[PDB]
């Protein structure tokens, strides 16, 4: 309700209420690749917590589509289904802190 | 500029002076083989390059260009949200990079952007305020300027109150016209 | 010296210009600092310059504004000339 | 938490989440041209957009660098692989605006035109509903 | 014997440049109000909560992260078929007894 | 919208967006300066 | 020697054999052919003709020739 | 001193384009407001071939 | 001997001779392009052989830049007069000078052989990936030519820099022009080599720099970091020539010699930091765009000072001297033509104007007016001034007012219409186009055939 | 000398003034392209060899 | 191109306005196409115009 409610809670909310507008974290740059990757990671984390059938995660996918072209999503969604998507590996099976 | 080697040249103290330049000018020189000849060649170069009035204009231009250049480089590294030198945030997924997201909004609103955006009405005839209103709040609401951009904008009147058609071309009157037809919301 | 003929600098400020090598260095340094300052003091400052209620209105602005205000031109200029799309066909 | 994934209340109550539709736009061949079509600029599927609306165009290139150019709309954005460039536009008049790829992209760089038709918002809604 | 550069030029411009870089960065952080406290962890809240449950003994030790999600990819389904946390814990217990 | 035959279109033609109008006017704004730079210099190319 | 004073003395003294000039022009002519011959060869390879007929990739009137 | 004649000649010729640009902007402001060439609810989608 | 000669003056002649030979191939390609563009349809290239057109435009650009104008203005006139201007017996590095010209010829043979033997495809002279790295072996051959050419350019640059150690007189403006171009080469070439090696790695070593998660825009930065310094490496020697011709023929001492020299130095520094004005439409950050646009407009200041200093050289010269000599006419024509090219450069420098004018024939006409007209005429004017010293004959050029007039008129017929179609708009690097752009394309084509005919009258 | 020095100053600073006259316009137009606008619709455009793919949200 | 047509009318009203497109051919094949026609297109175009007239009357209702 509050006028600044969107900024309150998360920076994510801003684009969730206005899907086709600039995200505060990426509005400074015309290139929106990083924006797409954040949105996909957020869809991946939603399903892990709520499942695919949850309306929330379905909307997190619509939000990802708003910024990600279909040819990228289809490829990244196949990697996710196989279990090779680097944005969805469970954190205890990551290797980012190993050997350096 | 003295013409006799007996008459000394005045030098300030510091790292860029007549004495400092003399010490280093002939380091790589095969032609300055004795004091008399060395001094003659040194004064010849100083007379030709440092007593030339127009040469100082280029000194100003190199300083200005280089100063801008160094600063734009530094600004990117220090403030641009997309330039990473530290690695903490690069070892995390995008949703978790809070410290880097803090640079975003401050970097999105530089002073000159706020100062010069109102002057779009000197480049657009129809609906120069088409993009002024934005309900989100990432940027300030924009108000059109009251005067033309100083310089080469003679085609528009010096002040927009002088222009007869300015008010009728605003996005507000255009919205009124189209809303009366049911044509569009904006 | 900014936008200064250095022939004038040599004439009116002989002692400041005696060492021409040092004079050249100051020319570079001064303009280097000017360029650096412009970026970080005119462009960079965040969340500044958005006070559009404080648009400077110069003495010439008021001369021309009052002239038109005295007559009806200012009212006529500000009036909306058309707020309909189609004319009525008789 | 569920609230770490912001979603509008309407969708949480069962409202249908929107889908997306993709279509391919190809040049009309010389032998397939009709009496009135513009050679080198016509396409078999045009992009319809509403006028007097703010539209965000996100442009990228899948394989090589193309460039999406519509001179009448003042748009010339390079479709570079790896970069999803945002371009904002606000069309003011109806019509059909023709453009061409503006980055040498291979053999048929000259044969992938860009046709955008801007229609009234009421017309765009009817078109989108049917197509 | 005539000198061209500063008598201590190498150390001067090396350490000096580093000092200016560090000081300028602190100034930049202050002007933008950037949080300066280093966090070495991921910020996925649900994950950090699961990790606390493991530290509290609510979730058995060495339980994989894919044994706790509400959606599993194909590769994690393959792993779940051979997962035996109870056996793993017993094996670790045996090792400790042998060591001591 | 579409090119038309034997058209100079100096600076652009048929804008349909506010940005398109901006582009045309930016070119038109500088064009007289370019003419001044050319005329003023060429007039002195002589003995 | 007087003959060796000038570089390319025969040419400068206008006694050189004309064949040298002919070779230079021939070399330039061969260089030019590297743009025309592969054009003809490539056209035939992908079409069967050495050169097209103007507007033969478009619809033509019945009486067009 | 002659170079000044060139400045003045280049200022006259430049001013000609300023006047053309000035009239252009006046015309543009009247297009969407009064010009019958401006048509709305006119273009209809062609549809896929 | 012929190939063994180390004489610096003989090698200078070789550079001019080879530039004319390779130039014949360059002009032929240009005629193919203009013939094709005469109308809409296919004229001399089949629709199934469109890859040949892409190769024609690619080779045209590469050959004219690296194998014709650069060997002519930085290898030809420099190797012949620089050691004389420096009152030195010969060039500092005799054996290196010999191998440099041989290297240029060998790289030319590789390129033309690749036309004949390899499949003919093109990716522009700017070899943008990923298109350049998904092509056939002809791209590999072209890369070898460029790398080999780079070796010759750098060693020649080293050769000229050594003149500072031996010069026995005063460093004239022309000598300063070559030295600064040499510095620009020493600093820009190593970066080019690196990016070219990365193109090879992706073509031949299964590297992945130019596939997803690797930024293709990276290539454009490193390429253009050499690209724009290259355009000034090609123009600065021309400026040096113009200064000598105007002073000598008008019998007037150079005015503002130190400002001329400091203008050349300034152009180089600025030219080394403005490269991204070639990358305006990629989507760079707002502040980057503003920096590059600002610094690009600054280059006009030093460039403008040189132009006005040239004008006063011609002003006031004695009337009794005959002014119809071809060298003098070409030198004067350069000032008139270069201003056109530079002003249009400033127009395209504004990025918002550039959005409309990127990858259009306006850019073509811009760099043609400077290179195809300005640089060519400067090289001709320089050779013409040295006709007595060089000693060539069997041509009617020295006093030929018809040739100068016809060349000036017809060259403008080719490229002035290309400015118009830039607002039409006709993209670059295309062969087919809409029927409403034929008029201007036809006019330019008539100009191209005419210019070629005028090249035959000199003999 | 005095007259010549003034001309040389003008040969340098008259162009400098013109550049400064373009600088402010350049900043403004650059800021205008990069303006955060309240866009209400998104059209995704992918460029492939040799055709343009368009993805648009479908009416619900 | 509605703004090209509007601006041409405005310029012509003010003063002498001359367009090359008005006087000269736009294609080079004009020298041979004095009597050339596409009769198949003529029949198709006439048929479509007739259908359009029927649709217009129906739309008027
Ligand atoms: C030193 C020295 O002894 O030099 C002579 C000495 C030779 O001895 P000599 O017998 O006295 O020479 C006779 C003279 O040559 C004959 O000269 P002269 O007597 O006729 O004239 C006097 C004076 C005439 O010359 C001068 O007095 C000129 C002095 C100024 C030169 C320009 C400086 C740069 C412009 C200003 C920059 C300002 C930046 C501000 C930044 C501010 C930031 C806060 O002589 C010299 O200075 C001769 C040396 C000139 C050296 C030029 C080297 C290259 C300059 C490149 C300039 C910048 C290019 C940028 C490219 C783009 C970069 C991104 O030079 C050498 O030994 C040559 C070595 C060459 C090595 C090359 C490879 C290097 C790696
Ligand atoms: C851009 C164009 C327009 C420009 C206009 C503006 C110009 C402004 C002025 C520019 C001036 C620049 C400075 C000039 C300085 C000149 C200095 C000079 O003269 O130096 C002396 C120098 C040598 O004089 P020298 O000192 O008496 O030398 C004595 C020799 O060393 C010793 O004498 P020797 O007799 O013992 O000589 C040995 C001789 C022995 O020669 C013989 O025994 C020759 C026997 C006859 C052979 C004739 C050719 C046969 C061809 C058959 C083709 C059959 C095709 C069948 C096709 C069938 C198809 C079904 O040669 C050889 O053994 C080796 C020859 C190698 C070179 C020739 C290569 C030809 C092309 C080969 C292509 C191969 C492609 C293979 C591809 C393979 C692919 C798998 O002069 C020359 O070399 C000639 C220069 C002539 C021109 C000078 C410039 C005049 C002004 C410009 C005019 C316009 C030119 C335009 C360009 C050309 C257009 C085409
Ligand atoms: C089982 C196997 C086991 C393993 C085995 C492994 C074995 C390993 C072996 C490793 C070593 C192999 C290589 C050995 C090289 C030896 C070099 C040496 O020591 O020679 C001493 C030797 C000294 O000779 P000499 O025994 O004292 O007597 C020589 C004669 O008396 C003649 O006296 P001269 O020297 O005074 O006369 C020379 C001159 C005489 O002059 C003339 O013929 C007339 C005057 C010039 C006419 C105008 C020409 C055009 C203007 C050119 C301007 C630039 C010139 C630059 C300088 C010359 C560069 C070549 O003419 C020429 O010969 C060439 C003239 C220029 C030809 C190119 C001009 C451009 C044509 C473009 C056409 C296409 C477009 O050098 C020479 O004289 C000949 C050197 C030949 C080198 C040829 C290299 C050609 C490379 C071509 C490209 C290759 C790739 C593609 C080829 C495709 C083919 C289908
Ligand atoms: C030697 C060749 C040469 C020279 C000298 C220049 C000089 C300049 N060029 Fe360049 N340029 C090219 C060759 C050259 N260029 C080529 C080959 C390309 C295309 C490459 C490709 O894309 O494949 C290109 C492309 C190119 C573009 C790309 C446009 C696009 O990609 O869409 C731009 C825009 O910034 C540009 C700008 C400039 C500028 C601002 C100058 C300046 O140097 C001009 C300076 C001169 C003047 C300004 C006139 C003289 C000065 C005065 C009369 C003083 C008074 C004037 C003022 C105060 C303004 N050039
Ligand atoms: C300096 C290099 C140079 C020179 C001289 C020329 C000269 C000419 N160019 Fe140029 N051209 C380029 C460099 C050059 N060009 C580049 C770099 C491109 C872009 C490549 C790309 O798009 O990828 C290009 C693109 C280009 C195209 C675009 C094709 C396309 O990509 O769609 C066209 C045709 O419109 C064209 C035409 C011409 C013509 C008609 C001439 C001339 O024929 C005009 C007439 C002039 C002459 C015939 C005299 C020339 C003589 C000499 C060069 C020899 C001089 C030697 C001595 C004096 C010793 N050129
Ligand atoms: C010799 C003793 C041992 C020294 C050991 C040093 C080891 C580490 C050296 C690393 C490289 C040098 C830089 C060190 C920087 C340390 C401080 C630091 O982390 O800085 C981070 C900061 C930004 O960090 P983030 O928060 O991730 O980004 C936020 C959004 N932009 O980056 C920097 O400031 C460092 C990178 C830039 C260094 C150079 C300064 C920038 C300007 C360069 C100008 C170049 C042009 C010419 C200048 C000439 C002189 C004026
Ligand atoms: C004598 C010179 C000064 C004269 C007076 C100038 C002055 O006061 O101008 C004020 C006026 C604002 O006044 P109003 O709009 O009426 O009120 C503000 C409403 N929000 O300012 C302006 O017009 C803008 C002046 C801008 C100067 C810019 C200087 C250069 C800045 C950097 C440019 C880019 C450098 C390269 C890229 C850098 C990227 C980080
Ligand atoms: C006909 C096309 C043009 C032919 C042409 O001009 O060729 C000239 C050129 C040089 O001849 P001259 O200038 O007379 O030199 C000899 C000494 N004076 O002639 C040749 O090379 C003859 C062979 C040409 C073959 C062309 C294929
Ligand atoms: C000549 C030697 C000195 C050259 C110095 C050139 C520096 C120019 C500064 C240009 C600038 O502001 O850099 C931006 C620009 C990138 O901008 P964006 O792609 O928009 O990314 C910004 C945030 N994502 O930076 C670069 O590309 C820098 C390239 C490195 C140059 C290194 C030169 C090394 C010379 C030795
Ligand atoms: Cu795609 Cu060009
Ligand atoms: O390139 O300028
Ligand atoms: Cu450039
Ligand atoms: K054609
Ligand atoms: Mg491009």
């Amino acid at each position: 309700e509050s006028a600044d409610a969107l900024f309150v809670g998360t920076l994510d909310r801003l684009t969730a209420e206005h899907p086709h507008t600039d995200d505060p974290r990426f509005a400074f740059q015309s290139n929106q690749w990083n924006n797409c990757e954040l949105r996909f990671t957020q869809f991946c984390r939603c399903t892990r917590e709520l499942g695919e059938d949850d309306p929330r995660c379905k909307y997190q996918y619509y939000r990802a589509q708003t910024v990600c072209h279909e040819f990228l999503l289809e490829d990244w969604m196949e990697h996710r289904h196989r279990g090779t998507c680097d944005l969805d590996i469970m954190p205890d099976r990551q290797v980012i802190h190993m050997r350096g | 500029p003295p013409t006799r080697l007996s008459t000394p040249l005045y030098s300030e103290g510091g790292a860029f002076t007549v004495n400092w330049w003399r010490n280093r000018y002939g380091l790589y020189s095969r032609r300055q083989t004795d004091p008399m000849l060395a001094e003659f060649l040194f004064r010849q170069q100083v007379k030709e390059w440092f007593y030339d009035v127009p040469s100082y204009n280029y000194a100003a231009l190199v300083g200005l260009a280089l100063g801008i250049l160094v600063a734009v480089i530094w600004r990117h590294f220090l403030f641009n949200p997309d330039v990473y030198v530290r690695r903490q945030e690069l070892r995390k997924m995008w949703p978790d990079r809070h410290r880097q997201f803090a640079y975003a909004v401050p970097y999105l609103n530089p002073q000159l952007k706020n100062l010069l955006l109102p002057y779009k009405n000197s480049f657009i005839d129809n609906e120069p305020d088409y993009a002024d209103y934005n309900p989100v709040g990432l940027r300030p609401q924009r108000v059109m300027a009251i005067r033309r951009i100083p310089g080469f904008f003679w085609a528009i009147p010096q002040y927009f109150f002088e222009d007869p058609l300015y008010t009728s071309c605003s996005t507000k009157n255009m919205q009124t016209i189209y809303k009366k037809l049911g044509y569009s919301e904006l | 010296s900014i936008f200064t003929p250095m022939d004038w600098m040599f004439y009116y400020f002989p002692n400041y210009s005696r060492d021409k090598v040092a004079l050249m260095a100051r020319q570079i340094k001064i303009h280097f600092a000017i360029g650096f300052a412009l970026v970080f003091l005119v462009y960079h400052p965040p969340y500044k310059g958005a006070d559009y209620g404080n648009f400077h209105k110069s003495p010439l602005y008021w001369y021309k504004y009052n002239q038109l205000e005295r007559s009806g031109q200012l009212q006529e200029n500000l009036r909306i000339k058309r707020d309909w799309f189609y004319d009525e066909d008789p | 938490s569920p609230e770490d994934y912001p979603t509008p209340q309407k969708y949480l109550e069962g409202a249908p989440i929107p889908s997306w539709y993709s279509f391919q736009s190809n040049l009309v061949g010389d032998m397939d041209l009709k009496p009135g079509m513009a050679r080198m600029l016509e396409v078999d599927k045009r992009l319809t957009v509403p006028t007097r609306t703010h539209i965000r165009f996100l442009i990228t290139g899948a394989d090589v660098i193309h460039s999406w150019s519509v001179p009448s709309l003042g748009i010339k954005c390079d479709a570079t692989p790896g970069r999803l460039v945002k371009i904002n536009t606000f069309i003011q008049r109806e019509g059909v605006f023709y453009g061409q790829c503006s980055e040498l992209c291979g053999t048929l760089h000259a044969f992938m035109p860009i046709v955008v038709e801007a229609v009234s918002p009421e017309a765009f809604a009817a078109h989108a509903k049917k197509w | 014997g005539r000198r061209l550069l500063h008598g201590n030029y190498f150390t001067r411009y090396l350490f000096g440049s580093l000092a200016v870089i560090w000081i300028a960065e602190y100034a930049a952080a202050c002007q933008y109000g950037i949080p300066r406290h280093r966090n070495p962890n991921w910020m996925w809240s649900w994950w950090l909560e699961k990790q606390n449950q493991i530290k509290n003994g609510e979730i058995p030790a060495n339980t994989p992260g894919y044994a706790m999600v509400k959606w599993n990819n194909e590769a994690e389904q393959r792993w779940l078929k051979t997962l035996n946390v109870e056996a793993m814990n017993e094996e670790f217990a045996r090792r400790r007894e042998a060591y001591y | 919208d579409i090119p038309w035959p034997a058209r100079t279109d100096w600076g652009g033609h048929d804008p349909a967006t506010p940005f398109a109008e901006l582009m045309i006017n930016t070119h038109s704004m500088f064009w007289p300066v370019a003419i001044f730079i050319y005329v003023s210099a060429i007039y002195m190319v002589k003995k | 020697n007087l003959e060796d004073h000038f570089d390319l003395a025969e040419y400068m003294m206008k006694m050189h054999n004309p064949m040298s000039e002919y070779l230079y022009w021939i070399a330039g002519f061969v260089s030019g052919l590297h743009g025309i011959l592969p054009l003809l060869h490539s056209n035939y390879y992908f079409s069967g003709m050495f050169l097209p007929r103007d507007n033969d990739n478009t619809q033509l009137c019945d009486d067009s020739w | 001193r002659d170079w000044l004649i060139g400045v003045m000649l280049g200022m006259y010729l430049g001013n000609l384009c300023v006047q053309q640009h000035r009239q252009y902007r006046v015309d543009m402001k009247l297009f969407y407001l009064e010009a019958p060439e401006h048509k709305i609810n006119w273009v209809k989608p062609r549809g896929d071939l | 001997f012929y190939i063994l000669v180390n004489n610096n003056k003989r090698i200078g002649i070789y550079y001019i001779k080879l530039s004319i030979i390779i130039g014949i191939l360059g002009i032929v390609l240009s005629y193919i392009i203009r013939v094709e563009l005469y109308n809409s349809g296919n004229r001399i290239i089949k629709y199934d052989n469109v890859n040949y057109y892409n190769m024609v435009i690619t080779l045209h650009g590469l050959l004219m830049i690296f194998y014709i104008i650069m060997p002519g203005l930085y290898g030809g006139i420099p190797l012949y007069i620089l050691p004389i201007l420096s009152v030195i017996t010969d060039i500092v590095l005799p054996r290196i000078n010999n191998i440099s010209i041989i290297i240029v010829l060998i790289s030319y043979i590789v390129v033309i052989n690749s036309i004949v033997i390899e499949y003919n495809i093109g990716t522009g002279w700017t070899l943008y990936p990923p298109l350049s790295i998904i092509g056939t072996v002809i791209v590999n051959m072209i890369l070898y030519g460029l790398i080999i050419i780079g070796i010759s350019s750098i060693i020649s640059a080293i050769n000229f820099m050594n003149i500072l150690i031996v010069i026995d007189g005063i460093i004239y403006v022309y000598i300063w022009s070559i030295i600064i171009t040499s510095v620009l080469l020493i600093i820009s070439l190593p970066i080019l080599n690196g990016i070219l090696l990365m193109i090879l790695s992706d073509i031949y070593f299964n590297s992945i720099y130019f596939i997803l998660n690797g930024d293709v825009v990276l290539y454009q930065h490193l390429f253009w970091y050499f690209g724009h310094p290259e355009v000034y490496i090609l123009i600065l020697p021309a400026f040096g020539i113009i200064s000598i011709i105007l002073s000598v023929l008008n019998n007037k001492i150079i005015f503002g010699m130190k400002s001329m020299i400091l203008a050349i130095i300034m152009i180089s520094i600025l030219g080394s930091i403005v490269w991204a004005h070639h990358i305006y439409t990629v989507g760079l950050e707002l502040d980057t765009k503003i920096y590059f646009n600002n610094l690009t407009l600054i280059i006009s200041i030093p460039t403008g000072n040189k132009i006005y200093n040239w004008i006063i050289l011609y002003i006031g010269s004695y009337n009794i001297l005959y002014n119809g000599y071809q060298s003098l006419i070409f030198s004067i024509m350069f000032i008139i033509i270069f201003i056109i090219g530079g002003i249009t450069g400033i127009i395209i420098s504004i990025d918002i104007i550039d959005i409309g004018l990127h990858d259009t024939y306006y850019i073509v006409s811009h760099f043609h007016y400077i290179l195809s007209i300005g640089a060519v005429i400067s090289l001709l004017a320089g050779i013409l001034l040295l006709k007595d010293i060089i000693g060539y004959y069997n041509v009617i050029i020295k006093i030929n007012k018809y040739f100068g007039l016809l060349l000036f008129i017809n060259i403008n017929i080719i490229f002035t219409p290309q400015f118009i179609i830039g607002f039409n708009v006709m993209p670059r690097r295309i062969l087919e186009y809409s029927d409403n752009i034929i008029v201007w394309n036809l006019i330019s084509s008539i100009g191209s055939i005419s210019t070629i005919l005028i090249l035959l009258s000199i003999f | 000398y005095n007259l010549v020095m003034k001309v040389e100053f003008l040969f340098f600073y008259l162009p400098t003034i013109i550049v400064f006259g373009i600088c402010i316009p350049v900043y403004t137009i650059n800021f205008a392209q990069e303006e955060v606008i309240y866009t209400t619709m998104t059209v995704k455009v992918t460029g492939r060899q040799w055709y343009w793919v368009y993805e648009v949200e479908s009416p619900t | 191109n509605p703004i090209t047509r509007y601006l041409d009318r405005r310029r012509a009203e003010r003063g002498p306005y001359y367009l090359m497109s008005n006087v000269l051919p736009y294609h080079p094949h004009f020298l041979w196409m004095r009597n050339s026609h596409d009769y198949e297109a003529a029949e198709a175009l006439a048929a479509r115009r007739e259908k359009d007239r029927e649709l217009a009357a129906k739309l008027e209702a």
